[PDB]
C-alpha cells in the first residue's frame, strides 16, 4: 500500500492514537458477563433506530428453539469486539460510544 | 339544441374536473356525470361554468379494457367518495375504474360539447335558462391570459402503527411502502385528523401560512386568509337527470391556475389530508351538493410507478405539479410539465395509455393496419417473433480494427411509425369521434423534435400503448424488419457493411481507405442520405404516411470497435481520443467508476495495439487490465465507510433482502418510496451480511463496516465480462480474463 491509503489504512486498523496512552483516569465500559449483556442491549436499543441491524438471539428454553445456540460469553465478546472495532464517519461520535456513554471516545 | 338562446362568450379553460357522478331517475345502462371547467377572460378572471354528459356502460367497458365493470359500481364508488371524512381513500381500492372513469367522462364531454382545449382562446355558449354550459368552438381573440402558478409546501405528520404497515408489506411481499402508508391511513380515517401540519402557500399576490397541531383543532399559528387564495361560488343548475333543481359549491383560485410543489420531499398524505380538511369546512354548510374527492398517483398502485405524478379529478378543481428540486433546469422542467398538461388535457400520466385510444379499440385498428401494406410486409409481421434475427451481423465477441466505423439513428421511430399505423388502421375505427386521441398523438409526435417533454413523454407512452394490445408488438415489429431489411439492401452498394442495430439505430464499416478522412467524411454523408432515402421510399410504397418528414442522423464516426455481447459495445477514435461505451450496468454510484475505469483502460489497450506487437501484446494487454483492477480496488478503500456509494438500485421486479422490521418506523420517508429501492449490504457478525434500505432511515446512519468485498465481486464480475470480450475479440485468445480478489485484495475489508 502507498499514498493515502497506507495512512488510511494504518488509521482504521489499530489502536486510536491517543488509546494507549497514560491518562488521569479510565473512561470504559467494565462490568460483569451479565450486566454487560445488559448494557449492550440497551445500547443495541438506542442505535437500532439509525439503522444498526438487530440481534435477535436464540436462548434454551424460549418458545422457539431455532438454531445457533452459542453460550452468552462467546456472543457477548463477539459484539464487543465488533463494536471496538468500527470507526467512526466524520464528527459523528463512533457507535461504541452508545455503551461507554461518552461522545469523546 | 336551439340555437335562440345560447349565450357566447370568449374564455380561456384553465382545468376541467369532475363534480358530480348520478344515475338518471330510471336508467341502469348509463350514467350522467357533471363536468366543472375553471374559465378566465381575457385579462385575468376566474368563473365557474358547468356541463353535463352522458356516458353508457359501451364506453365504460371499452375504456376499462374489459368486460367486468358495471355502471352501478361507478355511481357506487363515486357517490362513497363524495364524503371524504368516512372514504378519503376511494381510488386506491380500484385505480383502473377511476382512470377508465375519467377517460370516458373526458371523451363524452369532447364530443359532444366540442373541441375543448386548456390555456386556448374559446367561445363557450351557455343556456341562460338551464345555467350549463351547451356549445364549445375554437376562436381567436388575442392572446389568452397567461398561466399563473403558485408555490406549495405542505409537510404532515401522520402516526400509523408499524404493526399495521407491517402486516400489509407481509399481505404483499412485493409491495412499496408509500402504497402500505396510503392503505394503513385509508383504513384508520381518523389517524389524517389528528396529524399536526404544516402549509405554506405563495402566490404572486399574497401568502397564506398555517401549522395545526392537530387537524381537527384551529390553527396555532397562521398567517393570510382563506378569502384570499379561493373565493366560494355557489351556482344553480338543471340537469336534465335530475329531478328538481340543483346547486353546486365550487372553489374558484384567484391569482393562479395551478399549484407547484418541488421534489425535495414531497408526501401524498400531506396534501391529502389538507385538501380533507378544506373539503370537510368548505362542505359543512346544508344546501349545495357536495363533490367527489378523488386523487391518483404511482402510491395508489402496490407495485408502485417509474413517473411520478399527483392527478385531482375532482376537489379542488386545480392541477399540483410535483418538480424535483436541486436542478438548475428547475425552470424548465416546470414549463415542461405545463405544456404536457395543456397538450395533452390533463389526463396523461393519470389515465396512461388510454389518452390516445380505448384499449378495447387497438385490435380493430391493429388489424386493419395490417389488412394494408404490401403482401411480403403482411407475411413477415405474421411470422414475427422476438427471437427471430432478421439481417446477419458482427457476432461477439468481434471487433473491427482500423476502419470508419459510424453510428447512425433514426430519432423516435417506434412512436413515428405508430402514429402512422394508428391512421391507416382508422378507417377500421367504430366510429369517426376516436380521432381526437390519434390528433393528440400526431401532435405530440410534430412536437418531439423541439421538445424534450414531448420525447419523454412518447417514450413512455409507446411501451403503455404496445402493453395494451400485445397485438401492436407484432405490427411494429413486422415495419422494424422490412425497414431493417431495406437499410441492408441499401447499404450494400454506398460502401457500407452494417454490423450491428436493431432498425431505429445502428452502426457499421466502411470500405475506403483509412488514411484520409477528408475523402471518409464523404462517403459517409452520402451513405447517409441514401440510407434516408431509401427508408423512406420503402416506408411510402407501403401507403404509410410518417406525417413528421423522416432524418437519419449521423451519432459519430470512429475507427476502432470492439463488441462483446449483444448489447454491449466500444467504439474509439484514435485520433481525437473520443470514445462511447454501451451495455455497461449502472446500478449505483460505485458503477460509474468501474465503467470510467474499464474506458480508460480500454483507451490505453487499443492505442497500445496501434504500435503493433505479437501475443506478446496479448500479454501486456492482460498486465494493464490487472494493473487498473488492482487500482480501482485500491481507490476503492477510501470509501469504505460510505454507504450511499455502494448502495445498488432494486427494481419491485427482483428478489430482495426481506425489510427489516425497523424500517417501518421511518414514518415520512416511507411516502418517497414507489418504485426504486436502494439497499446496501453490511456485515454485523461473522458472515451475516445482511442488507439496510438506506433511504428507510434518518441520517446520519448508524451501520456496520460495509461489506465492499460482496459489491466488489459483483462488479468485478461485469469488469471481466468487457475484459474477456476485448481479449477473445482483439486478439483472439481462448483464455478467460479471471482476477485473483480473495487471494490478494481481500485482505483490506475482513
Amino acid at each position: 500500500l502507498d499514498g493515502d491509503t497506507a495512512k488510511a489504512y494504518l488509521r482504521a486498523r489499530t489502536y486510536a492514537p491517543g488509546a494507549l496512552t497514560p491518562a488521569p483516569a479510565y473512561c470504559g465500559a467494565v462490568d460483569s458477563a451479565t450486566k454487560m449483556m445488559g448494557r449492550l442491549a440497551d445500547a443495541e436499543k438506542l442505535l437500532v433506530p439509525r439503522g444498526w441491524p438487530a440481534f435477535a438471539p436464540a436462548s434454551p428454553g424460549e418458545d422457539t428453539a431455532g438454531g445457533t445456540p452459542p453460550p452468552q460469553t462467546c456472543g457477548i465478546v463477539k459484539r464487543l469486539l465488533r463494536l471496538a472495532a468500527t470507526e467512526q464517519q466524520g464528527p459523528t461520535p463512533p457507535a461504541i460510544a452508545a455503551l461507554i456513554r461518552n461522545a469523546a471516545v | 339544441m336551439d340555437t335562440a338562446d345560447i349565450v357566447w362568450v370568449e374564455e380561456s379553460v384553465s382545468a376541467i374536473t369532475l363534480y358530480a357522478v348520478w344515475l338518471p331517475p330510471r336508467a341502469r345502462e348509463y350514467f350522467h356525470a357533471l363536468v366543472y371547467f375553471v374559465c378566465r377572460n381575457a385579462a385575468g378572471e376566474g368563473r365557474a361554468r358547468f356541463a353535463e354528459v352522458s356516458v353508457t356502460a359501451t364506453e365504460l367497458r371499452d375504456f376499462y379494457g374489459s368486460a367486468d365493470v358495471s355502471v352501478q359500481a361507478v355511481v357506487a364508488a363515486a357517490r362513497a367518495a363524495t364524503t371524504p371524512a368516512a372514504s378519503p381513500l376511494e381510488p386506491l381500492e380500484n385505480p383502473t375504474l377511476w382512470r377508465a372513469l375519467y377517460a370516458c367522462v373526458l371523451a363524452a364531454l369532447e364530443r359532444q360539447t366540442g373541441p375543448v382545449a386548456l390555456f386556448a382562446p374559446l367561445r363557450i355558449g351557455s343556456d341562460p335558462r338551464t345555467g350549463l354550459v351547451v356549445k364549445v368552438e375554437r376562436a381567436s381573440w388575442g392572446p389568452p391570459a397567461a398561466p399563473r402558478a403558485a408555490l406549495l409546501v405542505a409537510e404532515a405528520n401522520i402516526d400509523i402503527d408499524p404493526m399495521a404497515l407491517a402486516a400489509r408489506v407481509a399481505e404483499h411481499p412485493d409491495a412499496r411502502l408509500a402504497w402500505a402508508r396510503l392503505a394503513a391511513i385509508r383504513d384508520t380515517p381518523q389517524c389524517a385528523s389528528a396529524a399536526s401540519l404544516t402549509v405554506n402557500i405563495t402566490t404572486g399576490t399574497a401568502l397564506f401560512a398555517r401549522e395545526y397541531q392537530t387537524l381537527a383543532f384551529p390553527p396555532i399559528k397562521k398567517e393570510g386568509a382563506f378569502g384570499d387564495l379561493v373565493e366560494v361560488c355557489e351556482v344553480g343548475l338543471r340537469p336534465r337527470g335530475h329531478p328538481q333543481r340543483v346547486t353546486a359549491r365550487v372553489l374558484l383560485p384567484r391569482d393562479y391556475d395551478y399549484f407547484v410543489s418541488a421534489g425535495e420531499k414531497f408526501s401524498a398524505p400531506a396534501l391529502v389530508a389538507l385538501f380533507r380538511q378544506w373539503h370537510t369546512t368548505v362542505h359543512a354548510a346544508p344546501g349545495a351538493l357536495a363533490p367527489v374527492f378523488a386523487f391518483l398517483g404511482p402510491e395508489f398502485e402496490v407495485r408502485g410507478g417509474p413517473v411520478p405524478y399527483f392527478a385531482v379529478l375532482g376537489f379542488p378543481g386545480w392541477p399540483t405539479f410535483t418538480v424535483p428540486a436541486t436542478a438548475e433546469s428547475a425552470r424548465d422542467l416546470v414549463r415542461g410539465a405545463a405544456a404536457a398538461y395543456a397538450a395533452l388535457l390533463g389526463a396523461w400520466p393519470a389515465v396512461g395509455a388510454r389518452v390516445v385510444l380505448p384499449p378495447r379499440a387497438w385490435p380493430g385498428v391493429a388489424s386493419a393496419a395490417a389488412g394494408c401494406l404490401l403482401p411480403a410486409v403482411r407475411e413477415a409481421v405474421a411470422r414475427w417473433h422476438p427471437a427471430t434475427k432478421i439481417i446477419q451481423l458482427l457476432d461477439p465477441p468481434a471487433a473491427v480494427g482500423p476502419v470508419w466505423t459510424a453510428r447512425f439513428c433514426f430519432p423516435g421511430l417506434r412512436a413515428q411509425l405508430l402514429a402512422a399505423l394508428a391512421d391507416l388502421g382508422g378507417s377500421g375505427l367504430a366510429d369517426p369521434h376516436g380521432r381526437t386521441g390519434l390528433a393528440r398523438l400526431d401532435a405530440l409526435v410534430v412536437a418531439a423534435p423541439s421538445e424534450p417533454w414531448a420525447g419523454a413523454v412518447l417514450e413512455r407512452l409507446v411501451p403503455d400503448t404496445c402493453n395494451a394490445c400485445p397485438a401492436l408488438r407484432q405490427l411494429l415489429g413486422g415495419v422494424m424488419a422490412a425497414v431493417c431489411l431495406q437499410i441492408e439492401e441499401t447499404a450494400s452498394s454506398v460502401k457500407f457493411a452494417v454490423c450491428g442495430g436493431d432498425g431505429g439505430a445502428f452502426w457499421g464499416v466502411f470500405n475506403v481507405d483509412p488514411q484520409d478522412a477528408d475523402a471518409a467524411s464523404g462517403v459517409i454523408e452520402d451513405a447517409r442520405r441514401a440510407i434516408e432515402t431509401a427508408v423512406g421510399a420503402v416506408l411510402r410504397a407501403n401507403a404509410v404516411r410518417l406525417r413528421h418528414p423522416l432524418c437519419l442522423a449521423l451519432e459519430g464516426v470512429y475507427t476502432h470497435a470492439v463488441a462483446w455481447s449483444q448489447a454491449g459495445v466500444w467504439f474509439w477514435n484514435s485520433r481525437d481520443n473520443t470514445d462511447h461505451l454501451g451495455g455497461f450496468p449502472l446500478r449505483g454510484p460505485a458503477y460509474t467508476t468501474a465503467a470510467g475505469v474499464v474506458r480508460d483502460t480500454l483507451r490505453r489497450v487499443l492505442g497500445l495495439t496501434t504500435a503493433c506487437v505479437p501475443e506478446e501484446d496479448a500479454l501486456t494487454a492482460r498486465g494493464l487490465m490487472e494493473d487498473a483492477c488492482d487500482r480501482l480496488i485500491l481507490d476503492a478503500f477510501n470509501k469504505r465507510l460510505d454507504a450511499e456509494y455502494w448502495s445498488v438500485r432494486v427494481s419491485p421486479f427482483e428478489a430482495s433482502d426481506p425489510l427489516p422490521p425497523t424500517a417501518f418506523r421511518g414514518g415520512a420517508l416511507l411516502d418517497a418510496e414507489h418504485y426504486w429501492r436502494r439497499v446496501v449490504r453490511v456485515c454485523p457478525g461473522g458472515g451475516e451480511s445482511v442488507g439496510v434500505p438506506v433511504d428507510l432511515y434518518p441520517r446520519p446512519l448508524v451501520l456496520p463496516p460495509v461489506d465492499c468485498a460482496h459489491h466488489l465481486r459483483e462488479i468485478l464480475r461485469e469488469i471481466e465480462l468487457v475484459f474477456t470480450g476485448v481479449l477473445a475479440g482483439v486478439w483472439g485468445e481462448g483464455g478467460k480474463f479471471v482476477y485473483p480478489f480473495d487471494d490478494k485484495m481481500s485482505f483490506l475489508f475482513a
